[PDB]
Parts: C-alpha cells; sequence; structure tokens
RNA sequence: UCCUCCUAAAGAGUAACGGAGGAGCACGAAGGUUGGCUAAUCCUGGUCGGACAUCAGGAGGUUAGUGCAAUGGCAUAAGCC
RNA sequence: CCGACUUACCAACCCGAUGCAAACUGCGAAUACCGGAGAAUGUUAUCACGGGAGACACACGGCGGGUGCUAACGUCCGUC
RNA sequence: GCCUGGCGGCCGUAGCGCGGUGGUCCCACCUGACCCCAUGCCGAACUCAGAAGUGAAACGCCGUAGCGCCGAUGGUAGUGUGGGGUCUCCCCAUGCGAGAGUAGGGAACUGCCAGGC
C-alpha cells in the first residue's frame, strides 16, 4: 500500500527546511495542476525504508495528512549528495 | 595522459573550490565511487585507481570515467626566486566537490564491484560512499 | 614572452541620474562601445560619434525595452 | 520575396519619421489599385486617405491605377488635407522607387498645395 | 506568338489526362533558362566573350554578364577573383526560340542527339547537362572554335511529369517516326 | 608610450618581473549622400570543376564581413554594389 | 561493379545522457552604486574659497582574489 | 456584425510544421513593353500600360501543441548583517532568494482609416 503520514508545514524558508532536516525530517509538496500546492512534512526514516523498496516510483500511494487522503505519484528525489539521506520529494497527484 | 589535447589559453588561474558536487547520480552504469570532501584529483591517480579497477576486474564489464583533469597547475621549480613569470604546467588535475561520483562500472557483481572500488578508494586521496543496490 | 601591457580606460558605463541638474545634453551612457543595444529614440538623434548616447532636452532618462529584438532605448521627456 | 524586401526597404524612411516626428504620407501601391493615407506622429492615428478602391474617385478614371489616375488621387488627399486644415506634410516613399505612379501622385501633392 | 502556339499544343492535355491539376497554372511552367561556361583560370584569353555573343545574340545583339569570384573560396593560387563566372540568361522569347532551335537541330538531325545524354533524371525542379556541341552558329564558318565548349545548361522547371522526358527528348535521345 | 580582454569583487577606478595578444599606420576612396542587395556551410543534375574554381533550387539566419589585434556593436546591416 | 562491396572505427556531421571553464553566456541573485519623495536624529556633519601643515616606508586579522605549493609573520591588490 | 488592405502598439503564450478554406470584395500570380525608367546580361529584380485566365504558388483565416516559447508554489545554490567550529571549508539566527527542471500554460490581443456584404 505505502502509506505515508505527513504533516502540514508550520513555516517556509532556507532555515525553517534545515531545522527540519536537522529534527529528522524533510519538506515535500503536494501538486497537481488542478488544486493549489499543499507543502507537507514527513518522518524521514519511514520514506527511506519505504524508498529502498523500488516500488515508490511504480505503483501510487497513499498520504494521510490531517485526517484527508491524496492518492499521488512520486515526482522526483532531492538527495543530499554525500550522505543516504534526502532533502526533498516532489508529488505529482494522479 | 587524461589532459585535454587542445586548450585555449595554456595556463589559468588557481581558484577556489565551490560549494557542492554537480552530477551526483549514478548514470552510465550500476555503481560508482561518490566522493566525500574537497580535493585535487590528479591524471596519475585516476590513472592508477582505473588500473587498479581494470586488473581487480579482469577486462570484464565496462568502466566509466566520468572525471576529467582539464585544469594546468603549475609549479615553480627547484632554486628559482619567486617572480618573473607563472610557472610551466607540470601537471593536470580535476577539482572535485563532495558528492561527484568519480568512477562507474556495470557488468561485475557487487562483490567484485566493492573490491575493484576498495583498490581505486585505497589508491585515491577522497573517500567513497557506500549505497550499492540495483539500478531501475 | 613578456605579457605585462595594458591599455587605460576611463568610464565605460551610464550615468543617467535622471534629476540632476543638466541643461539638455549630459553623455548619459558614454563610451558604450555601441549603437544597437542602446539606442536613442524619444529626444530625437542620439548617437553621434564612439556612439556615445546625449540627450537633446531637459528631463529625466527614460529606460525601455521595444523592438523585435528587445534592444535597449535610452528616452529623455521633459518634466 | 517582394513584399518583405519592399519593408526592409522602407525601414530607414519610416522609422526616420516617426522619430523626427512628422505627419507622413504614406504610399502602397498594387498593380490594380493605388492607396494614400496621412498619419499622425504617433502612428496608430489616421487623418484622411484617399484611394481608388473608393467610387468617389473612381468613377472618374476609366482604369484604377494610372497616372492620371494617381494625380487624381494626388489632388484628393491634398484637398482633403487642406479643408482638414493641416499642412507641412512629409512624403514617405515606404519602399516603392520614386518613380512612376508615385511621381505622379507626388507632383500633385505639389502642385495642389500641400507643401513638403 | 511562340509562347501562345506552345502554350495551344501539348500543355493543356498534362492538365487533366495524366496528373489533374485544380488550376490552369499548377502544371510547372517553363522558367527562366541560363547556360553557365566554364572557363578556368586562364584569364588571357578574349574568346569567353564573343563565345558568350555566339551563343546569345544570334539574332539579337545582347552582352553578356561576366563577375568575379566573389564567394572567393579555392585551394588554388586565386583569393580574390579575376572574371571567371559568365552568367548568361536570355530575354523574352528568345529563351523560347533557343529552345526552338535546340529541339530542331536535336530531333531530325542524330548529330545533337549523338548518345545517352539524358540518363540523368530529375523530380526536384533542376536538370542540367552539358551540350558540349554547337546549336546556330551566326557565321557561315560553323566550326571556328578550337575548343569543344562544355558548358552547363540549366534548364529550371519542375520535371515532375515524364512528358518532357518521354515526348520532346528521351533518356536514350532516340528520335522515333512512323 | 598607446590600444583589447582577464585578474577586477554585476557603477567607475583598482597592483604585480600576473595571464594572452596588437600600434607607431592606411584610404582622395576604404569619406558624404542617394538608390539597391543579403551571408558561412550541406546536398542532389551538370565540362578530364576532382572535396571546395562557376552554376540552378531548397534547407541553413549572420555560425561569414568589418583595411589591420581583441572587446563591444550591426538587418537603418556601419557588410556588399 | 553503373548490386556480394555497404562490415568487427570515425556513422565529417547529427541525436540522447553526464561533466568543465578568469580571458564562454540562450539565464542570474544578494549586496554595493546613482537619482527622486517622506519623517526622526545628528554642536550643519556637506560644499566653495582663503591661511597653515603633515604624509606619499605601512603591519596584522576577517572577507574577495592574482602569484606561491589553497607554503610562509611571503608578495601584490579591493573592502572593513 | 463578417471578410480583406494600409499604419501602429506589445514583441515568439506573438515562431516553424501538418490538415482544411477565400477569389477583377480585396490581395497575389498573369499579357505586352526601344511609350517613362531598367538589367554590371536578364520587363525573374525594378517601372509603365492593362484586357483574358487563376487561387496553383503566395497571402489571410480555422482546427492540429509534433517541436519552438512562457512557466508557479516548493526545495536547492548563493549572499547582506551578527555569532561559532577551522588542512584550503562550513554551520547557526536573520533578511533577500536563484538558475536548471517539474506541474502546467500556449497554435495571440487591441487601436485608427478605407473597401465588399
Amino acid at each position: 500500500m505505502f502509506t505515508i503520514n505527513a504533516e502540514v508545514r508550520k513555516e517556509q524558508g532556507k532555515g525553517a527546511s534545515r531545522r527540519l532536516r536537522a529534527a529528522n525530517k524533510f519538506p515535500a509538496i503536494i501538486y497537481g495542476g488542478k488544486e493549489a500546492p499543499l507543502a507537507i512534512e514527513l518522518d524521514h526514516d519511514k520514506v527511506m525504508n519505504m524508498q529502498a523498496k523500488a516500488e515508490f516510483y511504480s505503483e501510487v500511494l497513499t498520504i494521510v495528512v490531517d485526517g484527508k487522503e491524496i492518492k499521488v505519484k512520486a515526482q522526483d528525489v532531492q538527495r543530499h549528495p554525500y550522505k543516504p539521506k534526502l532533502q526533498h520529494i516532489d508529488f505529482v497527484r494522479a | 595522459m587524461l589532459q585535454p589535447k587542445r586548450t585555449k589559453f595554456r595556463k589559468m588561474h588557481k581558484g577556489r573550490n565551490r560549494g557542492l558536487a554537480q552530477g551526483t547520480d549514478v548514470s552510465f552504469g550500476s555503481f560508482g565511487l561518490k566522493a566525500v570532501g574537497r580535493g585535487r584529483l590528479t591524471a596519475r591517480q585516476i590513472e592508477a585507481a582505473r588500473r587498479a579497477m581494470t586488473r581487480a576486474v579482469k577486462r570484464q564489464g565496462k568502466i566509466w570515467i566520468r572525471v576529467f583533469p582539464d585544469k594546468p597547475i603549475t609549479e615553480k621549480p627547484l632554486a628559482v626566486r619567486m617572480g618573473k613569470g607563472k610557472g610551466n604546467v607540470e601537471y593536470w588535475v580535476a577539482l572535485i566537490q563532495p558528492g561527484k561520483v568519480l568512477y562507474e562500472m556495470d557488468g561485475v557483481p557487487e562483490e567484485l564491484a566493492r573490491e575493484a572500488f576498495k583498490l581505486a578508494a585505497a589508491k585515491l586521496p577522497i573517500k567513497t560512499t557506500f549505497v550499492t543496490k540495483t539500478v531501475m | 614572452g613578456g605579457s605585462t601591457r595594458n591599455g587605460r580606460d576611463s568610464e565605460a558605463k551610464r550615468l543617467g541620474v535622471k534629476r540632476f541638474g543638466g541643461e539638455s545634453v549630459l553623455a548619459g551612457s558614454i563610451i558604450v562601445r555601441q549603437r544597437g543595444t542602446k539606442f536613442h529614440a524619444g529626444a530625437n538623434v542620439g548617437c553621434g560619434r564612439d556612439h556615445t548616447l546625449f540627450a537633446k532636452a531637459d528631463g529625466k532618462v527614460k529606460f525601455e525595452v521595444k523592438g523585435p529584438k528587445n534592444r535597449k532605448f535610452i528616452s529623455i521627456e521633459a518634466e | 520575396d517582394k513584399k518583405s524586401a519592399r519593408i526592409r526597404r522602407a525601414t530607414r524612411a519610416r522609422r526616420k519619421l516617426q522619430e523626427l516626428g512628422a505627419t507622413r504620407l504614406v504610399v502602397h501601391r498594387t498593380p490594380r489599385h493605388i492607396y494614400a493615407q496621412v498619419i499622425a506622429p504617433n502612428g496608430s492615428e489616421v487623418l484622411v486617405a484617399a484611394s481608388t478602391v473608393e467610387k468617389a474617385i473612381a468613377e472618374q478614371l476609366k482604369y484604377t491605377g494610372n497616372k492620371d489616375a494617381a494625380a487624381a488621387v494626388g489632388k484628393a488627399v491634398a484637398e482633403r488635407a487642406l479643408e482638414k486644415g493641416i499642412k507641412d506634410v512629409s512624403f514617405d516613399r515606404s519602399g516603392f522607387q520614386y518613380h512612376g505612379r508615385v511621381q505622379a501622385l507626388a507632383d500633385a501633392a505639389r502642385e495642389a498645395g500641400l507643401q513638403f | 506568338a511562340k509562347l501562345h502556339d506552345y502554350y495551344k499544343d501539348e500543355v493543356v492535355k498534362k492538365l487533366m489526362t495524366e496528373f489533374n491539376y485544380n488550376s490552369v497554372m499548377q502544371v510547372p511552367r517553363v522558367e527562366k533558362i541560363t547556360l553557365n561556361m566554364g572557363v578556368g583560370e586562364a584569364i588571357a584569353d578574349k574568346k569567353l566573350l564573343d563565345n558568350a555573343a555566339a551563343d546569345l545574340a544570334a539574332i539579337s545583339g545582347q552582352k553578356p554578364l561576366i563577375t568575379k569570384a566573389r564567394k572567393s573560396v579555392a585551394g588554388f593560387k586565386i583569393r580574390q577573383g579575376y572574371p571567371i563566372g559568365c552568367k548568361v540568361t536570355l530575354r523574352g522569347e528568345r529563351m523560347w526560340e533557343f529552345f526552338e532551335r535546340l529541339i530542331t537541330i536535336a530531333v531530325p538531325r542524330i548529330r545533337d542527339f549523338r548518345g545517352l545524354s539524358a540518363k540523368s533524371f530529375d523530380g526536384r525542379g533542376n536538370y542540367s547537362m552539358g551540350v558540349r556541341e554547337q546549336i546556330i552558329f551566326p557565321e557561315i564558318d560553323y566550326d571556328k572554335v578550337d575548343r569543344v565548349r562544355g558548358l552547363d545548361i540549366t534548364i529550371t522547371t519542375t520535371a515532375k511529369s515524364d512528358e518532357e522526358g518521354r515526348a520532346l527528348l528521351a533518356a536514350f535521345d532516340f528520335p522515333f517516326r512512323k
């Protein structure tokens, strides 16, 4: 199923993004081309564990944010250069 | 050896190493030397590490060399004063930022890839990382 | 061989000030080395010789981009 | 082609006349008809026009697009400008060579009292 | 008169029968014919101008056009270019009468159609062949020039139809009589 | 001594026995105006014009040209007649 | 061979992916800089003229660099 | 109101290409030219007189997004000002925030005058 839990982002910006990454999170965004983009934060290590299975980019997954569920597809992954961690991911609504 | 055959000018300024790496993902093969930390890779060490990799894989598989030494760095010789022109070029260097994939391999399994990569990282002055799984 | 030679150049950049006190003509863009990507359109016929853009009448300097090739245009219009 | 070359030949006089900010007298010539227009210096707004496609000049001449037809067109536009009160218009060649119909047009505008 | 008389015969039958054409002038009309000579690096000869007068002004009193090498690229000794390329284009109905005298020296006599000169078939719009022979000499002496006169003649029309390839001249250049 | 680029930090300016090049002229047209034209390269048909000498069409926008170095400019081409 | 050629290399070129440039730019910041309007603060600090000098041998540290080996309490610049 | 011509504004969301459409309304091909002018030859080019014929080329309009072109929010790089760790580099507070890509947009809009309905 590869469901993810996410929370809506409290603050936007460079310092907020680095603070989320220092607190074991990472920013991401939900966009679909028909409705307004919604910016989420996620627990980094669960997305690591379900990304190591290569089925992240094949099938449509679910995000449990704020009590509502969006069925999306992984667009692109922004990773750290020299670390197995990542910094950002993008989602297309499908 | 591993230098440009023609260059627009015979010397260029030293400069500073930039912030981050560019082209960090595996692209051609399945495994690569993802660099950590700044430095200078010269032509002889990349030739030595490629020779070690080719020796370890025994002419099996394909090896792509991602970096190229396109920066000419000049050494003033021994017992010569300071000034009176820039020195002549002695060796050719490739500037490395953290995350830049240096080497590539495909067609060998994980064991022989990591073995040749161990020998190459032993030859090089720059560390490597470890993400090793199959490519999609 | 010995490559220690250089030529002195003095000012190759704009000083269009648009409110300071100068009657009519001022070297709005002097030693700009070019006539095409900075033309004169507003206050009559600039770009005489060495392509120095100079005004015609009193006023403020207007920088705009127009034309099919998106070149820049220096215009002077009165208050 | 021919129309593109004509526009490229016109561009000197067009941007020169628009850059001195002068009222222009623009010609357009076809093998079947001859046109004329006088244009305010902003260029988007024209004052009067005269052509052989209108019947008021077209009934007089048995062929639209002649030497004397262009003379009649020139006296038409010049009297329209004179009754409108404008004067000292500038001839806009607009890429046709100064010969033939436009020469008749120009000396018709000259002899009809429209100064250049 | 020659243009209208050629418009009567063997042209309007090409509009409906083989390839149907919507308009009258959709058929490729015979545009301007041009001829180009191949005089080389020899400027010291003077035969080129009066040879051009012989091939151009057999009836009229026309003059050729000569110009230098303005593209001016060569592996040879000359860079800026002497007058080498002399361009000749015919005037008015002399293009048609040049075509008419070419085909009346070509069809009844097998001298001008000596071999398989028309082997190349083109549908691009350009068809060229070096004739290497005379058509009409203005003087009584038909051969006073020592050269074989390897000039190039390029018929500038779209030869999509094969009527020009079989009726007027053929590929094997064999005239046929019944 | 004088030009052009870079170092020069997106106003000017800014050093070094720093890194690359040019000038000590030329033109009575290669100045002015009027009128006109658009390039380098690829291809098929064509003369012992062979890959390029002159053709004739498409592609191809200046990738050529600027009397001479480099930079900035050009279709109003300041290029060419 | 105007047909067995046209491969186990460049298919000159061109297409896709990946890089690299002080003397590359189809992009492009922060800052600085120039010019306007507004308040508040500042012993009018700003500008001109006139009387009187000194100085024109600088050093380190941070930032941007040339050179050097990204050596030097090295040297030469910009700014504090 | 519809369809064209001229001059403009904004300069590719305004361009190239594919398929269709309009004909003395208009526009463009077209006949002839040692009448005026012209070809470094050529009435292809430029002019003059015009009558036949044509929408073929070309022009204009409408579908086609196959490429050009535009392109956000985010994130990233960078950086002004304070502070901190240092092999040449970076981090933290704060302000400003790219470029390339992505979602997508997109096969124009509008002004004056003249002509045919």
